[PDB]
RNA sequence: GCUUGAGUCUCGUAGAGGGGGGUAGAAUUCCAGGUGUAGCGGUGAAAUGCGUAGAGAUCUGGAGGAAUACCGGUGGCGAAGGCGGCCCCCUGGACGAAGACUGACGCUCAGGUGCGAAAGCGUGGGGAGCAAACAGGAUUAGAUACCCUGGUAGUCCACGCCGUAAACGAUGUCGACUUGGAGGUUGUGCCCUUGAGGCGUGGCUUCCGGAGCUAACGCGUUAAGUCGACCGCCUGGGGAGUACGGCCGCAAGGUUAAAACUCAAAUGAAUUGACGGGGGCCCGCACAAGCGGUGGAGCAUGUGGUUUAAUUCGAUGCAACGCG
């Protein structure tokens, strides 16, 4: 805000394997403080793409999230009252919360049966380069490219 | 002006010294100052202003700023 | 393909464009390259980066001459000339020595008027 | 008669003081040529404009016109307007040193004469750049404006006219006297130049302040202090520096200069607030970062309108509208 600086919530980790991600994953998928639907569609989710993929759970997250990362991002500020958007470099913990919540927002699109089976959708559909939130993420490094000229 | 960068000297301290040469001529005030035409009016306003400016924060200086705050 | 071992470049930066152009020694060039000449129109065109790039089409430009070492004249205020010279050797070369080779009139011809806003 | 005011001469000095004539260098434009190629220019963004008929860039050269970077200065000179490269010719003034010489020759000045920025006018040249008018593109509700791209008179020269400016330190000229400090500029004397010094004395100038003055702001030895001499000017605001007449001018107009009528104020300086598309420093779910809504649907409820015999009355920008 105008002062604070002030210091981070700390959550409690992942119950299934102990991890941060899932938990803040789970906390960013959820919905009108529902937590056990949604890490039942979380665990639907990651236990049916494993077996997809090969790999164990969470690193297969791992490597979907990974393909889905935002290097910069654009901005607005202000010089001459022009008021362009200039790239920005942006900190690593935003990024993989921006990661989630584009992979989210993915999911609550391209409808089917399911959350959990829409989502074992669309983190391989990262993984192997052709989702739409990978699509979010080469549309937002096109507008940092073409913004390139102020830094 | 005129810049020959000889033996044995890198590329970013030839390229200081030539900001280095441009900022002792003065030649970026000089083109500033040839683009639009000031009438004589504003040259000599804009003469006493700054004079008026330079002189008058200096003997603040000399006699005003000395004496404490705290 | 006739070839030349060193050069001129001459770096012209306006404040709305720089345009980079090579030359022989003679004054003859062999290629130029713009700050508009790739994408970069308008306000993008007066940045350093569109002088950076610039200087990065020109290197290109003369890929078939193969240039060893050229002097660096500059030209004209602006938002050009330093990234231009730093881009130049970045892009591959030993640039041999600058010059500032601005017009600076003697009082000669009277400017246009001051703009209102 | 006298030398104290006023002047003359001898010696130097500093100076964008003035008039006439040359000449140099940088730059802008144009023309001719060489290399080379798809953009240039412009803007807040654009477009008009220029460009494949070869631009912009770049180099060699030419031709013109105008102004003189740096020095450059709260520096200098001039009565003011004003005056800025360098050299020469003609020429005005101011200041300093020590003397000499005339001996009140002085100060101010209505009418009069002269000079007097810029714009303008006449005649004859010249014309690079800039540029009223003008055109086109924008912006905008509109934009006969600001911004952009062009562009004519004009700006320049010679000779005449005009005779006005916020021609302003908004402060007439001359003389006398009255605490200080920091500077600048230009002479000059003395002491050991004993060392880039000191102690003096003259002219001009810049700032800050004392008494005093002043409505206050401020001025303050260069007075707006204390006085004297002469001149010009003012008498509420508007009408009005206007009309008519006169004089001047080629004209534009200048100068001189009312009245009827109308208002009870107009004004100056400062004060306390408030305001600013003024400045600086901050704060708040104020914005940003997010999450979820409302506006669309159906119903609930309140209001406005309309209706009615009555649809009781009140609240009705935030701060009335699931309110009493």
């Amino acid at each position: 805000p105008r002062r604070r600086v002030i210091g981070q919530r700390k959550i409690l980790p992942d119950p299934k394997f102990g991890s941060e991600l899932l938990a803040k994953f789970v906390n960013i998928l959820m919905v009108d403080g529902k937590k056990s639907t949604a890490e039942s569609i979380v665990y639907s989710a990651l236990e049916t793409l494993a077996q997809r993929s090969g790999k164990s759970e969470l690193e297969a997250f791992e490597v979907a999230l990974e393909n889905v990362r935002p290097t910069v991002e654009v901005k607005s500020r202000r010089v001459g009252g022009s008021t362009y958007q200039v790239p920005v470099e942006v900190r690593p913990v935003r990024r993989n919360a921006l990661a989630m919540r584009w992979i989210v927002e993915a999911a609550r699109k391209r409808g089917d049966k399911s959350m959990a089976l829409r989502l074992a959708n669309e983190l391989s559909d990262a993984a192997e380069n052709k989702g739409t939130a990978v699509k979010k993420r080469e549309d937002v490094h096109r507008m940092a490219e073409a913004n390139k000229a102020f830094a | 002006p005129v810049i020959k960068v000889r033996e044995n000297e890198p590329f970013d301290v030839a390229l200081r010294r030539f900001k280095r040469s441009c900022e002792k001529a003065g030649v970026l005030a000089e083109v500033r100052r040839r683009e639009f035409y000031e009438k004589p009016t504003t040259e000599r306003k804009r003469a006493k202003a700054s004079a008026v400016k330079r002189h008058a924060k200096k003997l603040a200086r000399e006699n005003a700023r000395r004496t404490r705050l705290y | 393909r006739k070839q030349v071992s060193d050069g001129v470049a001459h770096i012209h930066a306006s404040f709305n464009n720089t345009i980079v152009t090579i030359t022989d020694r003679q004054g003859n060039a062999l290629g130029w390259a713009t700050a508009g000449g790739s994408g970069f129109r308008g306000s993008r065109k007066s940045t350093p980066f569109a002088a950076q790039v610039a200087a990065e089409r020109c290197a290109d430009a003369v890929k078939e001459y193969g240039i060893k070492n050229l002097e660096v004249m500059v030209k004209g205020p602006g938002p050009g000339r330093e990234s231009t010279i730093r881009a130049l050797n970045a892009a591959g070369f030993r640039i041999t020595n600058i010059t500032d080779v601005t017009p600076i009139p003697h009082n000669g011809c009277r400017p246009p008027k001051k703009r209102r806003v």
